[PDB]
C-alpha cells in the first residue's frame, strides 16, 4: 500500500468546527507518517495517553478518529480523560480508557476579527452530562425550574449554546485554540493505518 | 394592563432616612423574587440602584437598601443628602416574559438652603 | 468599558416607521440580553421588549404586539428596533439597555443606553 493518510484535511483546514458540534474523519486504509506531527515546533500541546509520542510511527492501527475543535485555552486542559468542567462534560467527553493523542496550537490570528468572532460555540446548559464520545447538536430549550417550557425561551428558558467571541487582544487563557484530537484502537482485528516501515 | 403603584411623592430633610414602597399584585411582587429599583436623574439615562429584591450592584453606596415582605417592596435611603434628588421607579417581572416598571416616585430633599 | 450607542433623533409624519439602532462595544455581544424601554415626556419609564442578540428571540408586551419588530445583526454587532404605524401618542425617548446575567434574562438594567428621541407630528 502507498496512499498516505490525509492528515492536511484535518490540520489544515480553514475553519474547523464549533466545539458543540465537532466534527469526525475515519482515517483508514492509508499510511501515516507522524514526522510532521511531532517535530513541527508549533504545537502548544502534543499530550499523548496510552502511548509514547515518540514511538507511534512503528506500531499500527486498526483505524484512526480524527476529531477537531476550537476552544478557549485555558479550557484546553479540559480535553483530558478523567478531567471534567464546562466543555468536558456539556461539549466533549473523553473516555476514561482513552488510548488517544490530544494536540492544540493557537490560531489567533485566523480565528479572530477586531470587532470579535461570535462564529464559535459551545454547549453552555445541558439537563445531564455527556457520554462518552458523544455530539449534541439539538438547540432545544434548556427547561430550568419547574413550569414547563413549550419552546419560547425567556424567563426559566434558557438558550443551550453560548458564544465565544473572540478577540485579538485577550489573554493567552481567552485566545482561540485549534485542537485536534487522534483516537486509536489497539484492537486484535488486522491493522490497515499506520506509518512507513520498509 | 397591569401597574405597579408607588406614591405620588417622598420627601425628607438632609440626613435622615426615606423610605419608598412599590406595591403589586401577587403575580407580580409576591410571586418572583425579582424587584429591582432605578434611580432616574433629569438629562441622564436610569441607573440601577439594587437589583434582585436587596443586592447592590458595584458602584452605588451602602445608603440604598432593598427589602420585599408580602406582596410590596421597599427602598429605603440612609443619609439622604442633596444629591439624591431624583425619581425612583420599582421594576418588577409579571410573568409571561414581561418586565413592568412603577408609576415612579419623585424623592425631594426638602430643606434647601 | 461597555458602552452602548443609539441612533439620533428623529421625526416622522404619523403612520411611518421608525428604526432606532444600539451599537455594542466593550463587552461580549452575544450572552446578555436587551432590553427595549420608552419615557414619553412627563409619563414614567415604560417597559417596552426584550430582545436575545444571541438567538435573536425576543419578547414583548400585549400592548405593542404586532406593531414592533426586534432584529439583531452580530456581524456589526447591533440592536435594532422598528415600531411601525406610529401615533401622536408614541413621541417619547427610548432606550436600550444590557441586561446583568449571563445567557440569562433576569430584568436587572445595568448598562444603559443614551436615549434617542422620536417624535411624531405633523408639523414640518
Ligand atoms: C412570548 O411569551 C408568551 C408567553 O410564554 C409563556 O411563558 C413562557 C415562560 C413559557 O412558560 C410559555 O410556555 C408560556 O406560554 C408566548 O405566549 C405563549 O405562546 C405559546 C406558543 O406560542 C402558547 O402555547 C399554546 O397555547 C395554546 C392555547 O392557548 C391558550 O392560552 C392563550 C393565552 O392565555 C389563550 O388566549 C387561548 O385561548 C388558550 O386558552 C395551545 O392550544 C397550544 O398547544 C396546541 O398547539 C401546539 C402547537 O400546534 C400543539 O403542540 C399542542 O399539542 C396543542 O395542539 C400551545 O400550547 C401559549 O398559550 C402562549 N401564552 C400566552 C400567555 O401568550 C408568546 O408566544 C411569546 N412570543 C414570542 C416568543 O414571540
Ligand atoms: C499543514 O501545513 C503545515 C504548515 O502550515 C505543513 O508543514 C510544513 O510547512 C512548511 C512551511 O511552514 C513547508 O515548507 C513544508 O512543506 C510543510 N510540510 C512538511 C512535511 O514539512 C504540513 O505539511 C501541512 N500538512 C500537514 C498534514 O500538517
Amino acid at each position: 500500500i502507498t496512499n498516505l493518510c490525509p492528515f492536511g484535511e484535518v490540520f489544515n483546514a480553514t475553519r474547523f468546527a464549533s466545539v458543540y458540534a465537532w466534527n469526525r474523519k475515519r482515517i483508514s486504509n492509508c499510511v501515516a507518517d507522524y514526522s510532521v506531527l511531532y517535530n513541527s515546533a508549533s504545537f502548544s500541546t502534543f499530550k499523548c495517553y496510552g502511548v509514547s509520542p515518540t514511538k507511534l510511527n512503528d506500531l499500527c492501527f486498526t483505524n484512526v478518529y480524527a476529531d477537531s475543535f476550537v476552544i478557549r485555552g485555558d479550557e484546553v486542559r479540559q480535553i483530558a480523560p478523567g478531567q471534567t468542567g464546562k466543555i468536558a462534560d456539556y461539549n466533549y467527553k473523553l473516555p476514561d480508557d482513552f488510548t488517544g493523542c490530544v494536540i492544540a496550537w493557537n490560531s489567533n490570528n485566523l480565528d479572530s476579527k477586531v470587532g470579535g468572532n461570535y462564529n464559535y460555540l459551545y454547549r453552555l446548559f445541558r439537563k445531564s452530562n455527556l457520554k462518552p464520545f458523544e455530539r449534541d447538536i439539538s438547540t432545544e430549550i434548556y427547561q430550568a425550574g419547574s413550569t414547563p417550557c413549550n419552546g419560547v425561551e425567556g424567563f426559566n428558558c434558557y438558550f443551550p449554546l453560548q458564544s465565544y467571541g473572540f478577540q485579538p487582544t485577550n489573554g493567552v487563557g481567552y485566545q482561540p485554540y485549534r485542537v485536534v484530537v487522534l483516537s486509536f484502537e489497539l484492537l486484535h482485528a488486522p491493522a490497515t493505518v499506520c506509518g512507513p516501515k520498509k | 394592563q397591569l401597574v405597579l403603584t408607588q406614591p405620588p411623592s417622598a420627601s425628607g430633610s438632609p440626613g435622615q432616612s426615606v423610605t419608598i414602597s412599590c406595591t403589586g399584585t401577587s403575580s407580580d411582587v409576591g410571586g418572583y423574587n425579582y424587584v429591582s429599583w432605578y434611580q432616574h436623574h433629569p438629562g441622564k439615562a436610569p441607573k440601577l440602584m439594587i437589583y434582585e429584591v436587596s443586592k447592590r450592584p458595584s458602584g452605588v453606596p451602602d445608603r440604598f437598601s432593598g427589602s420585599k415582605s408580602g406582596n410590596t417592596a421597599s427602598l429605603t435611603v440612609s443619609g439622604l443628602q442633596a444629591e439624591d434628588e431624583a425619581d425612583y421607579y420599582c421594576n418588577s417581572y409579571a410573568g409571561n416574559n414581561n418586565w413592568v416598571f412603577g408609576t415612579g416616585t419623585k424623592v425631594t430633599v426638602l430643606g434647601q438652603p | 468599558q461597555v458602552q452602548l450607542v443609539q441612533s439620533g433623533a428623529e421625526v416622522k409624519k404619523p403612520g411611518a416607521s421608525v428604526t432606532v439602532s444600539c451599537k455594542a462595544s466593550g463587552f461580549l455581544f452575544t450572552g446578555y440580553y436587551m432590553h427595549w424601554v420608552r419615557q414619553a415626556p412627563g409619563q414614567g419609564l415604560e417597559w417596552m421588549g426584550w430582545i436575545n442578540p444571541n438567538s435573536g428571540a425576543s419578547n414583548y408586551t400585549r400592548k405593542f404586539q404586532g406593531r414592533v419588530t426586534m432584529t439583531r445583526d452580530t456581524s456589526i454587532s447591533a440592536t435594532y428596533m422598528k415600531l411601525s404605524r406610529l401615533t401622536s401618542d408614541d413621541t417619547a425617548v427610548y432606550y436600550c439597555a444590557r441586561d446583568l446575567a449571563f445567557s440569562m434574562v433576569r430584568g436587572a438594567l445595568d448598562y444603559w443606553g443614551q436615549g434617542t428621541l422620536v417624535t411624531v407630528s405633523s408639523a414640518s
